[PDB]
């Protein structure tokens, strides 16, 4: 009963779920064969959210694997935990969308995107009871940004009251791997706002921030920012498989944070991250945890908090700690910062409580805040794209496409709106 | 754009306006009848007109465009796709006066011609936006009675009627549609 | 053959809920499974387990409640722990789909399908009882789901029964720590449910509960549990009046007529004293004049309003222990000399006293410790009035600009929905006025 | 010997500081939710009355 | 458990090791007429004694007949590559006789 289904796509967005499962895998006790191994009688009460059951005994994650390069997709597979998948769940075709987003949604992804649906449709009926979907997809990426966005435009088509979920990492601009990474996030939220319930945007930029200042290991691996995103994988569904005092669903999150049907953006945190040393040391109690919470370098988005200010606020503490040092704290953080806090939202911060804290922590708390400040990304973003195409540069190839240069003027402007008036609220007071 | 295009195509000698006005104001004769011009290459010329502030352009701009509307009969349903992007940099300016001008222009376009709002609903995602920044920005003086009515200078004023128009001639859907972009509004 | 029917609906009910029956499971020698020890009969007299259980003719017995929540974490919780064998199968009803604090979700959307399954339990109830005086319902107005079925029931229930009385102990949010961010919208929404179709309610708001943990128990880390706890022994001071000796009883429907002076006002803020931990509950005489004043003390009040600022209408105020009737009439002749406290000027005589012989009983584990004497106060004042503007006022800034709206107006319930609820509060706030001016 | 090793299958396929974490904040046990610590701990009919009052300063925590 | 024919199956897989980076890998190569969408098994990497440890194989650990510990699965190393025996041999650790897989 109210259980999710995840597809993920493109070599960022399936390396994130080759390293979620095995993260998600291990808090309930599932060991790659399948078999029950667990520890905790609780480890099993509420399995049929993320898994399905198989004869035999083995369990299979509800994933519909999706890339148009056959290259990773033969990878995810070979990996650890590998061959939890179902391997009739696997789609892919045959020639590669080569990071052109009209490939990938118009041309190819067409072309596959049949199949892709009808695995979606089958399991979505298996359930008891749809709750809703969550997607992992990278906008710097064609396929993941013209393939990955035409799925949720169709399947918010079937499913119109089913809640959804989507994970973005968007380019910032210190570091740049993709030469077209401007144009495909410009047309990628033209269609991501529309459809998607809700979407949360985690950088490239704040995990080497994140990454070299805190944790301070020298050698960081795609396997180190991969498990950050983990975490925060599972910090917003806790309640949904264990017991707790303030359950709030997916659906929950989504009633107290979006004030207006046009923003749906939120950057999220994780906490505590201590030293490989110094965890020794630290005080774990709710005043450490809270400061940490709030931190600007925590978070996970080039966008400074301070920058803006916050219209709503979310946090899910995990395991057993009194309420009232929770309640209290959740107080003293909303008068500290009186400024930064919209005033005509009374009492403008969410709490929930958990009571199974995850493996490896006697405590936790994952952050999830609506800050203002994410005009910062778009505008930027929306810089570098004006300059490359005033002369017309590197858009012959989507032109030869059926495409036409009208498109991309509209989706220009759209984002432009979203940012204008995303600031409204920002300077309006009572 | 480095100059308003309006400013620069006029510049060339292919507007087909001239002033010579000899009366009570002002007026304006144009060169040629206006039944034979085509709409395409022209209409949303004009349009991009409003945005000047700096005269002559500002007035002979304006004057055209609310009498390109009044006589068009037709043809004008032809042009509604090309009037989108425009019209939106022409919101955008922040200016005060501008919104007075060409916001009784865009008013006074849906009922130029029957059977063009029911094709303006699908576009409203463009122009609604701006509409709500002032909304509820009005003159709040009390009891001493308002002296300039006259001339629609009340930004609140003229917006208010402004999608009681579009909603009355928009159609069935107009309404869902509306109250999505600005939440305050209420049904009529 | 006097009876009562208790009604849990929303997360917060029945966790309280469930805190409310081992505070009467115990009180009355039922063991967890129900099967009453063969030897070591705690329970004098009988017919005592009658005012809530019903006897199955040997053996065990039957909680009288119907757990109703639509999302099944909490319940399923209860059917799996040591209390899987007291309440009957058939009456935990659950649904599949979280309200989502969305009250038209509650009211409009989800709660038609789940309504009527709730009355036919109810029915059944009903029927073996032979002189049912009224139903209790506990919910949290800071929720959707517990506003919106909570709603529902009383509508449901005013219609089907008629006269009968009810009686609410709801729980509303504090004015500045606060859980949800869209608590005030279903405040006023719901206010609006049972301002027309209840017959009493008692505030118990949250902030007001930690607070008395604190100066008292001499606890810094109190949790939800212990505020169950102390919900729980009200529950009970007003309650044991109906199944146990008394030489001045007190009955359900004995609150109703002394203590609403119109239809309209019928909120009360209740407090309880003593609580006292066992490190230091015996070190005082705890004599019936000092326990008294602590009751009308300004800081044990549970809800968040200071009463010296505003009249006194009538209290409700009950006794428990060896109290004797000499020591009280000195109490409340006393209490009424101070200066601080005055009444208003149209009520020479307001206060309605009852005695209880039982004493309250220390549950193990918990914080209370053993006491002869203890008084339970349900007290109407005129200062009600603020936390109803409080809480309209906060109503109004997010309203000013249609924030949160659009999350409703989806499930069903028309625009013009919301700002009749308005009126009513607009309406009542006037109204204590009106009636607090001396003749 | 010390860091010539170095090669790239096992650089990037080898996660620095996101393993376990150490020992002594791992004691819980998750089985242990709250509702079971005390309300299905079992109760009891008569309660063990004895109680005592250590003669060394209770710990501050 | 659903078949009709068969109640075990056997899987044939080499493990390499690469003397380079301590680096383990895990192929089973395609077995024809097979029905099994096979490909690489295990991505070459270093692979732990116990799930989540950190502890790392050393060659010195590997030989045949002997139970391997890879993510709880269990395999069983059964034959000797022609070029295996000479560099066992070479560093002077004993080698144990082979039998045929049934
Ligand atoms: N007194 C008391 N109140 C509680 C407790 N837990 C939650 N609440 C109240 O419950 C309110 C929030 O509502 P929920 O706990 O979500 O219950 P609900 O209103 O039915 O909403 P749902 O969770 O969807 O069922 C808070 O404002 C609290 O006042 C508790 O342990 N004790
Ligand atoms: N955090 C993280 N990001 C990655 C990793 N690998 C790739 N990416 C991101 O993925 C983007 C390129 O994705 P791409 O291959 O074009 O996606 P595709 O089009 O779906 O195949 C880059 O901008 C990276 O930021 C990784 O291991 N970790
Ligand atoms: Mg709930």
């Amino acid at each position: 009963m109210r259980e999710i289904v995840h597809i993920q796509g493109g070599q960022c967005g399936n390396q994130i779920g080759a390293k979620f499962w095995e993260v998600i895998s291990d808090e309930h006790g599932i060991d790659p064969t399948g078999t029950y191994h667990g520890d905790s009688d609780l480890q099993l009460e509420r399995i049929n959210v993320y898994y399905n059951e198989a004869t035999g005994g083995r369990y299979v994650p509800r994933a519909i694997l999706m890339d148009l390069e056959p290259g990773t997709m033969d990878s995810v597979r070979a990996g650890p935990f590998g061959q939890l998948f179902r391997p009739d769940n696997f789609v892919f075709g045959q020639t590669g969308a080569g990071n052109n987003w009209a490939k990938g949604h118009y041309t190819e992804g067409a072309e596959l995107i049949d199949s892709v649906l009808d695995v979606v449709r089958k399991e979505a009926e298996g359930c008891d009871c749809l709750q809703g979907f969550q997607i992992t997809h990278s906008l710097g990426g064609g396929t993941g940004s013209g393939m990955g966005t035409l799925l949720i435009s169709k399947v918010r088509e079937e499913y119109p009251d089913r809640i959804m979920e989507t994970f973005s990492v968007v380019p910032s601009p210190k570091v740049s791997d993709t030469v077209v990474e401007p144009y495909n996030a410009t047309l990628s939220v033209h269609q991501l706002v529309e459809n998607a319930d809700e979407c949360m945007v985690i950088d490239n930029e704040a995990l080497y921030d994140i990454c070299f200042r805190t944790l301070k290991l020298t050698t960081p691996t795609y396997g180190d920012l991969n498990h950050l995103v983990s975490a925060a994988m599972s910090g917003v569904t806790c309640c949904l498989r264990f017991p707790g005092q303030l359950n709030s669903d997916l659906r929950k999150l989504a009633v107290n944070l979006i004030p207006f049907p046009r923003l749906h953006f939120f950057m999220i945190g994780f906490a505590p991250l201590t030293s490989r040393g110094s965890q020794q040391y630290r005080a774990l109690t709710v005043p450490e945890l809270t400061q940490q919470m709030f931190d600007a370098k925590n978070m996970m988005c080039a966008a400074d908090p301070r920058h803006g200010r916050y219209l709503t606020a979310s946090a899910l503490f995990r395991g057993r700690m009194s309420t009232k040092e929770v309640d209290e704290q959740m107080l003293n953080v909303q008068n500290k910062n009186s400024s930064y806090f919209v005033e005509w939202i009374p009492n403008n911060i969410k709490s929930s409580i958990c009571d199974i804290p995850p493996k490896g922590l006697k405590m936790a708390v994952t952050f999830v805040g609506n800050s203002t400040a994410i005009q910062e990304m778009f505008k930027r973003v929306a810089e570098q794209f004006t300059a490359m195409f005033r002369r017309k540069a590197f858009l012959h190839w989507y032109t030869g496409e059926g495409m036409d240069e009208m498109e991309f003027t509209e989706a220009e402007s759209n984002m432009n709106d979203l940012v204008s008036e995303y600031q409204q609220y920002q300077d309006a007071t009572a | 754009v480095e100059i308003n295009l309006f400013k620069k195509y006029y510049d060339r000698g292919d507007l087909p306006i001239a002033v010579n006005f000899h009366g009570a104001h002002r007026k304006i004769s144009w060169k040629l009848e206006p039944e034979l011009l085509d709409y395409h290459l022209y209409l949303p010329i004009f349009f991009e007109g409003l945005r000047e502030t700096e005269e002559p352009y500002k007035f002979l701009a304006d004057q055209g465009c609310e009498e390109l509307l009044a006589r068009g009969g037709a043809k004008i349903f032809a042009v509604l796709p090309q009037l989108i992007i425009p019209i939106k940099k022409a919101l955008s300016t922040k200016s005060h006066p501008i919104m007075c001008t060409t916001l009784k222009k865009i008013q006074k376009l849906v009922t130029s011609s029957d059977m063009i709002g029911e094709a303006l609903v699908p576009y409203y995602r463009q122009i609604l936006p701006v509409m709500n920044m002032f909304k509820n920005k009005r003159l709040n003086i009390g009891d001493h009675i308002d002296y300039s009515q006259r001339k629609n200078e009340n930004l609140s004023d003229l917006i208010q009627e402004t999608l009681e128009i579009l909603e009355k001639y928009g159609g069935e859907d107009a309404y869902i549609n509306i109250k999505y972009m600005i939440p305050t509004y209420e049904s009529c | 053959m006097r009876e009562v029917i208790s009604i849990h609906v929303g997360q917060g009910g029945i966790q309280v809920g469930n805190a409310c029956w081992e505070l009467f499971c115990l009180e009355h020698g039922i063991q967890p499974d129900g099967q009453m020890p063969s030897d070591k009969t705690i329970g004098g007299g009988d017919d005592a387990f009658n005012t809530f259980f019903s006897e199955t003719g040997a053996g065990k017995h039957v909680p009288r409640a119907v757990f109703l929540d639509l999302e099944p974490t909490v319940i399923d919780e209860v059917r799996t722990g040591t209390y899987r064998q007291l309440f009957h199968p058939e009456q935990l009803i659950s649904g599949k789909e979280d309200a989502a604090n969305n009250f038209a979700r509650g009211h409009y959307t989800i709660g038609k399908e789940i309504v009527d399954l709730c009355l036919d339990r109810i029915r059944k109830l009903a029927d073996n009882c032979t002189g049912l005086q009224g139903f209790l319902v506990f919910n949290s107005v800071g929720g959707g789901t517990g506003s919106g079925l909570g709603s529902l029931l009383l509508e449901r229930l005013s219609v089907d029964y008629g006269k009968k009385s009810k009686l609410g102990f709801t729980i509303y949010p504090s004015p500045q720590v606060s859980t949800a961010v869209v608590e005030p919208y279903n405040s006023i929404l719901s206010t609006h449910s049972l301002l027309e179709h209840t017959d009493v309610a008692v505030m118990l708001d949250n902030e007001a509960i930690y607070d008395i943990c604190r100066r008292n128990l001499d606890i810094e880390r109190p949790t939800y549990t212990n505020l169950n706890r102390l919900i729980a022994q009200v529950i009970s001071s007003l309650t044991a009046s109906l199944r146990f000796d008394g030489a001045l009883n007190v009955d359900i429907t004995e609150f109703q007529t002394n203590l609403v002076p119109y239809p309209r006002i019928h909120f009360m803020l209740s407090s309880y004293a003593p609580i006292i931990s066992a490190e230091k509950a015996y070190h005082e005489q705890l004599s019936v004049a000092e326990i008294t004043n602590s009751a009308f003390e300004p800081a044990n009040m549970m809800a968040k309003c200071d009463p010296r600022h505003g009249k006194y209408m009538a209290c409700s105020m009950m006794y428990r222990g060896d109290v004797v009737p000499k020591d009280v009439n000195a109490s409340i002749a006393t209490i009424k000399t101070k200066r601080t406290i005055q009444f208003v000027d149209w009520c020479p005589t307001g206060f309605k006293v009852g005695i209880n012989y039982q004493p309250p009983t220390v549950v193990p584990g918990g914080d209370l410790a053993k006491v002869m004497r203890a008084v339970c106060m349900i007290s109407n004042s005129t200062a009600i009035a603020e936390v109803f503007s409080r809480l309209d006022h906060k109503f109004d800034l997010m309203y000013a600009k249609r924030a949160f709206v659009h999350w409703y107006v989806g499930e069903g319930m028309e625009e013009g929905e919301f700002s009749e609820a308005r009126e009513d509060l607009a309406a009542l706030e006037k109204d204590y006025e009106e009636v607090g001016i001396e003749t | 010997s010390k860091k010539t090793i170095l090669s790239g299958f096992m650089k990037n396929n080898s996660i620095v500081g996101f393993k376990e974490c150490l020992d002594s904040q791992l004691q819980l046990k998750d089985s242990k939710s709250e509702y079971n610590d005390k309300f299905q701990s079992k109760n009891r009919i008569h309660r063990d009355t004895s109680i005592f009052h250590i003669r060394n300063k209770s710990q501050i925590i | 458990v659903e078949n009709p024919y068969e109640n075990y199956r056997i899987r044939k897989c080499t493990l390499y090791y690469y003397l380079s980076d301590g680096t383990i890998h895990v192929n089973e190569p395609k077995i024809m007429n097979s029905g099994i969408e096979q490909g690489v098994f295990i991505k070459r990497q270093q692979i732990p004694k116990q799930l989540n440890s950190t502890d790392y194989y050393t060659w010195e650990d590997l030989n045949v007949g002997i139970n391997i510990n890879l993510f709880e699965r269990v395999f069983r190393i059964v034959d000797c590559d022609s070029f295996t025996k000479e560099f066992f041999v070479y560093m002077g650790k004993k080698m144990n006789s082979p039998e045929r897989v049934p």
